[PDB]
RNA sequence: GCUAAACCUAGCCCCAAACCCACUCCACCUUACUACCAGACAACCUUAGCCAAACCAUUUACCCAAAUAAAGUAUAGGCGAUA
RNA sequence: GCUACCUAAGAACAGCUAAAAGAGCACACCCGUCUAUGUAGCAAAAUAGUGGGAAGAUUUAUAGGUAGAGGCGACAAACCUA
RNA sequence: CUCCGCAUAAGCCUGCGUCAGAUUAAAACGAACUGACAAUUAACAGCCCAAUAUCUACAAUCAACCAACAAGUCAUUAUUACCCUCACUGUCAACCCAACACAGGCAUGCUCAUAAGGAAAGGUUAAAAAAAGUAAAAGGAACUCGGCAAAUCUUACCCCG
């Protein structure tokens, strides 16, 4: 399960990671990182969206945000405000030297404005069937949210059922009679077993 | 000098204490004379295992099924899915009694049954 | 060794925030009020502690006697304790007679 | 840690004399 | 002749002395459980 | 027969295994008890497959080809459990309106603390039994002291708590003044 | 089944049946060297061999002459952080002789011959890594640690 | 209130400086150098 | 140059306000955390001392329901300490 | 759970003379006379040699009992967790 | 060398089995330190036995002669009830009580010098003082509070009990 201590510092690095127990160990106790509440319904940065950074390295280039962490409200766009780090390095092998992205606050990313490539800000407004949208307050633009790919990593339309997945029509094939008996009891008559010995009393204290 | 922190087995004691110890395993019998065991059929568990010839569920459910609102069962909806139909049958017909509930579905008394909701006197 | 490498934040006061600006209003209540109000009645605090001043062992006393009922166990026994000693401090020890 | 600014920038000031002394500039 | 080893282990002895039913029997041991489970110790009784 | 505790041999060695989502509550309520009996043996089945292949994973110092399959398994045995355990308990507040299955009572136990003792099953009644008359159902007037104890390092507790916060607040609001509107 | 109140047994009376069993075993390779008609198996300290008999029997149709059980104890001398011991779970190690002359050994579940496929994926990251340093070379002894970038 | 000592480095050196010629321990040590202070003054 | 030195948070304290706790399943008064047999065992009752009186023996403040004032007044006391 | 005493049911005591032994010599076993070593020691009371008893008022395993204004004591003001 | 040793009881609870590391052992590789993985399988023991009435004077000591006093661990019957069976727990180790890998304490069965279990010396030299032993010319207690120690394995007494 990996509990977490009570003060555990979030980094770029998912939780339960080798590279986590490298840093993060069990014993460790430091100063907290004081975090902006945001809450939920004040959250508008996810996964996939083109936010431009803002007073960061690039300051102005825009990106798609890769990464999301609301316990510190951080956002990483891919391709931008990147430190070069050796990976794989040994002894006498230096190295292939790659670009890392650091992380950025909400504060310091604005999202782009669908109509017109210049930033936007963001008023979260319930459409006429209640579907909450993020709308462009410089024009009343809708921002819809961009598509992540799923969690399980499984498309859908690219999946096959295998030898022990049940087929739609047979997990969806209804044959529930709803009636007052018991589980043991419709398990005994279908099956045959026949019982005729009563089950005296007992007494209960 | 006895680590009191550590749970108390059957490992440990005398034994008395080890041989009068056990690990939560049910009875199945009794002793008698000699120290001789009687077991009682009754008493060990009989596995009801049905027959998986034709059985078309499977342990997992492809990613294509589509999704459905979540209803708990409640005592009133089962009352409207199996009762209540039969109920306003009868009542519509005339044919309804107030002490025909027993007709209906109901338990006067859960005494005399093999299975009994309360208290439970059978096993999952 | 035991003092610090490094300077301190610095810190910065707001001389002029809503409490310092109105710190001291109100204070003359009763002057310029037609003396309805007294202005010890604008003291905040221990309700045992409101336009009254006195040493440790009085302040024990009067608060044994004011919410001493409504004291925890052990507070009130420390409290008993404490005012046994203040009792015999004051009345059995000291320099002057 | 102790609460106090005085003697944090007299001790600032005696590692500046020290480096200083440890640097001399031209 | 030496010392030290006044303590010869016995489980029965051990739980005969001190125990859950030896401290329940007598109002005594109820008020030492009581004192351990308010101070908050793990083992309430030997 | 003793092939069903392993995988398919042509699975055997594979680094990753395809599996496919876990029974939900509502899937399982529109099946039918025998059903939900067939299914859930087939699920102790491929659990216990799952629990054996981990375990031999552990053995070879290998991973698991898919760890997410056994907790798939799981997920779908507890949905089942409580499909069934709603079924039951619908069923008993129906027919006699007892909400638990297994008869108790609030009893007062001899350090004075107000408990669920549930019955058990026993052949003599309860005044003929020794063991049962042996156990102490009150507490005498010499726990009230330790219960105000016990009330007052609660309520210290509560106290701390409730205090933390209002400073954990009160230093946010420093750090971000933004926060205050 | 676990963790569950059995009905109290008088004279006479009903067979008490287990509809939906919550007893899951795992089939574990023995350590030591076992006869061919000898199977290990681990489970809870609930199960009694009379159980694991039925289990086999109407679950898994395997047939069963003889089952020996045993309570193996974990290890509580590991000490984590604080110096407090970590208990390892106690298991029950039962032995099951099959009853009709069969015999059964435990198969390799990792064979090398799938686990290295033809078919094989290779990270971007790797790919790219690999290639890096087969195209860098060892500094030559002769150049005398003289950088090998410049054409001059 | 809690009022702590912060100057004692400075409070200390008063004095060691002017212990810095001599020989042993009465040089670098506070409470030894002290005494040979005020025998020299 | 080593050994080392430095840190700012975890949290805690006093008030105020408000009268707090309680049972996924299973086990737990017998050797607690132990599925399952013939009992009768049941609570109530002055606190005493250290200390002060320069010993000590009578005596020696210990919240008992409104802050203050009456008032350290009446009164009690080896008419002493002190109450 | 050491120790002083007691309770219930147990165990051990080679060999030699005499056999009738709260008898003798003498191993296991109990105790600790004298000397030497050690004195932060191997040990908060030990080691080596030499000693007394060793079929009895003996030694000892297990469970229980007597609790401090006391217990218990073949009275040493002993012992009751160094 | 063999003080033992093997097993049970009591006690402790994985505490020198494999693999990957070598922190560490009162030096040091060994591994008793770290992590993961294995394990001890009941016939041996524990966990027993329905009710009401009723019966039980004649020791053990090879138990046969004698011989005792301290007077002794080791039994039933009548009636009613009673078809049913092999469950559960302990099984490892170089191990327990003494702050320790402590020259101490530790109950039984067998072995009586071993078929089982172990190593007094890290290397060198051979000063003083010290400890444990061996041998000694002539004398044999002249030593000393005292034949204390060591050697050989005496006689006659006195006081106290
Ligand atoms: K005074
Ligand atoms: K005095
Ligand atoms: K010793
Ligand atoms: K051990
Ligand atoms: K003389
Ligand atoms: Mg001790
Ligand atoms: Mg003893
Ligand atoms: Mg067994
Ligand atoms: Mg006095
Ligand atoms: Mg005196
Ligand atoms: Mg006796
Ligand atoms: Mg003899
Ligand atoms: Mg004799
Ligand atoms: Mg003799
Ligand atoms: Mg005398
Ligand atoms: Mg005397
Ligand atoms: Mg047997
Ligand atoms: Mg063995
Ligand atoms: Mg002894
Ligand atoms: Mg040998
Ligand atoms: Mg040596
Ligand atoms: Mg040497
Ligand atoms: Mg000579
Ligand atoms: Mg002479
Ligand atoms: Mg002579
Ligand atoms: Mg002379
Ligand atoms: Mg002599
Ligand atoms: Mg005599």
């Amino acid at each position: 399960k990996v509990t977490l201590p009570p003060h555990y510092r979030y980094g770029m690095s998912p939780p339960g990671s080798v590279a986590d127990k490298r840093k993060n160990p069990p014993w460790i106790r430091r100063r907290p990182v004081v975090v902006e509440p945001i809450s939920d319904e004040d959250w508008y940065l996810f996964c996939g969206d083109t936010v431009e950074i803002l007073e960061g390295k690039d300051a102005g280039k825009q990106g798609k945000v890769v990464q999301v962490i609301r316990q510190r409200n951080w956002v990483v766009v891919g391709g931008l405000n990147t430190h070069y780090r050796y990976i794989g390095k040994t002894m006498d092998y230096r190295g292939t030297m790659i670009p890392s992205e650091a992380p950025l606050l909400h504060r310091q990313v604005k999202l782009v404005d669908p109509m017109d490539r210049k930033p936007t800000e963001i008023e979260w407004r319930f459409t006429e069937a209640g579907e909450r949208v993020r709308v462009s307050t410089r024009s009343g633009r809708i921002i819809p949210k961009p598509e992540f790919p799923r969690a399980d990593g499984i498309v859908p339309e690219t999946w096959i059922d295998g030898p022990k997945d049940t087929s739609v029509e047979d997990a969806l094939e209804r044959t529930y009679v709803p009636c007052l008996k018991t589980l043991q009891e419709e398990v005994m008559e279908a099956m045959g077993i026949k019982e005729t010995r009563k089950y005296k009393k007992v007494y209960w204290y | 000098g006895a680590d009191r922190m550590s749970k108390w087995t059957s490992k440990r004691g005398p034994r008395s204490f080890r041989g009068r110890k056990g690990r939560g395993a049910k009875g199945i019998g009794f002793l008698t004379s000699g120290w001789r065991f009687v077991q009682i059929k009754e008493m060990v568990p009989e596995f009801v295992v049905p027959d998986l010839t034709g059985f078309k569920l499977k342990p997992y459910v492809s990613y294509l099924a589509p999704e459905s609102e979540e209803t708990p069962l409640t005592a009133a909806q089962l009352f409207s899915e199996a009762v209540a139909p039969a109920i306003e049958k009868d009542f519509k017909d005339g044919t309804f009694d107030p002490d025909n509930l027993e007709k209906y579905g109901f338990e006067p008394t859960q005494e005399g049954k093999l299975f009994q909701l309360y208290p439970r006197n059978f096993l999952r | 060794i035991g003092i610090r490498l490094t300077l301190p934040p610095p810190k910065v006061v707001d001389r002029w925030n809503e409490k310092r600006a109105m710190f001291g209003v109100y204070d003359n209540i009763g002057i310029l009020g037609n003396f309805e109000k007294h202005p010890k009645e604008l003291i905040r605090g221990p309700i045992w502690l409101r336009g009254w001043k006195g040493n440790e062992l009085q302040r024990c006393i009067r608060k044994r006697k004011m919410v001493g009922s409504r004291m925890f166990a052990d507070d009130l026994h420390n409290l008993n304790k404490r005012i046994r000693y203040l009792y015999k401090h004051f009345n059995r020890h000291g320099k002057f007679r | 840690v102790k609460k106090g600014f005085r003697a944090a920038f007299r001790f600032q000031k005696e590692l500046e004399r020290q480096r200083l002394l440890r640097c001399p500039p031209p | 002749k030496a010392r030290g080893n006044e303590y010869q282990p016995s489980n029965i002895k051990r739980k005969n002395k001190h125990g859950w039913v030896r401290r329940l029997s007598t109002p005594a041991g109820v008020q030492v459980i009581l004192r351990r489970m308010l101070k908050g110790r793990k083992s309430l009784s030997h | 027969g003793l092939e069903e505790f392993f995988d398919d041999p042509k699975n055997w060695g594979q680094e990753k295994v395809k599996s496919g989502a876990a029974w939900t509550c509502q899937q399982l309520r529109n099946k039918s008890n025998e059903d939900l009996h067939k299914l859930w043996y087939v699920l102790l089945k491929e659990r216990n497959m799952l629990l054996t292949l981990e375990q031999e994973a552990k053995r070879q110092r290998l991973p698991m080809p898919s760890p997410e399959r056994l907790d798939k398994v799981v997920d779908s045995m507890d949905a089942l459990d409580k499909v069934v355990q709603e079924r039951e308990d619908a069923l008993r507040l129906l027919q006699t309106g007892q909400e638990r299955a297994r008869p108790g009572a609030w009893r007062r136990d001899i350090f004075g603390r107000i408990i669920w003792h549930k019955f058990k099953q026993w052949v003599i009644p309860w005044h003929l039994n020794k063991r049962y008359n042996r156990k102490r159902f009150f507490a005498l007037p010499y726990v009230d002291h330790f219960l105000r104890l016990e009330r007052e390092k609660r309520a210290r507790i509560k106290a701390r708590k409730e205090n933390l916060e209002r400073k954990k607040a009160k230093i946010l609001l420093k750090k971000f003044p933004h926060l205050a509107e | 089944a676990r963790n569950v109140v059995y009905p109290l047994y008088r004279l006479g009376g009903p067979q008490l049946r287990v509809f939906r069993t919550n007893f899951f075993i795992q089939l574990v390779r023995p350590g030591v060297a076992q006869p061919e008609d000898t199977v290990q198996f681990r489970i809870p300290m609930e199960m009694t061999r009379v159980d694991l008999r039925n289990y086999l029997e109407g679950i898994y149709n395997v047939p069963v002459a003889a089952v020996r059980t045993r309570v193996q104890h974990g290890s509580n001398k590991r000490r984590d952080h604080r110096n407090v011991r970590i208990k390892k779970p106690d298991y029950k190690v039962a032995y099951v002789q099959l009853a009709h002359g069969q015999t059964f050994t435990f198969p390799d579940l990792f064979p090398e011959k799938d686990e290295s496929p033809e078919g094989s994926a290779a990270d971007d990251l790797y790919s790219m890594l690999e290639e890096e340093r087969q195209q860098r070379q060892s500094s030559d002894p002769r150049r005398g640690g003289v950088p090998s970038w410049f054409g001059l | 209130l809690r009022n702590r000592v912060t100057d004692r480095y400075f409070r200390i050196q008063e004095v060691l400086k002017h212990a810095r010629h001599f020989r042993g321990r009465k040089n670098r040590c506070y409470r030894l150098a002290v005494r040979t202070v005020i025998r020299a003054f």
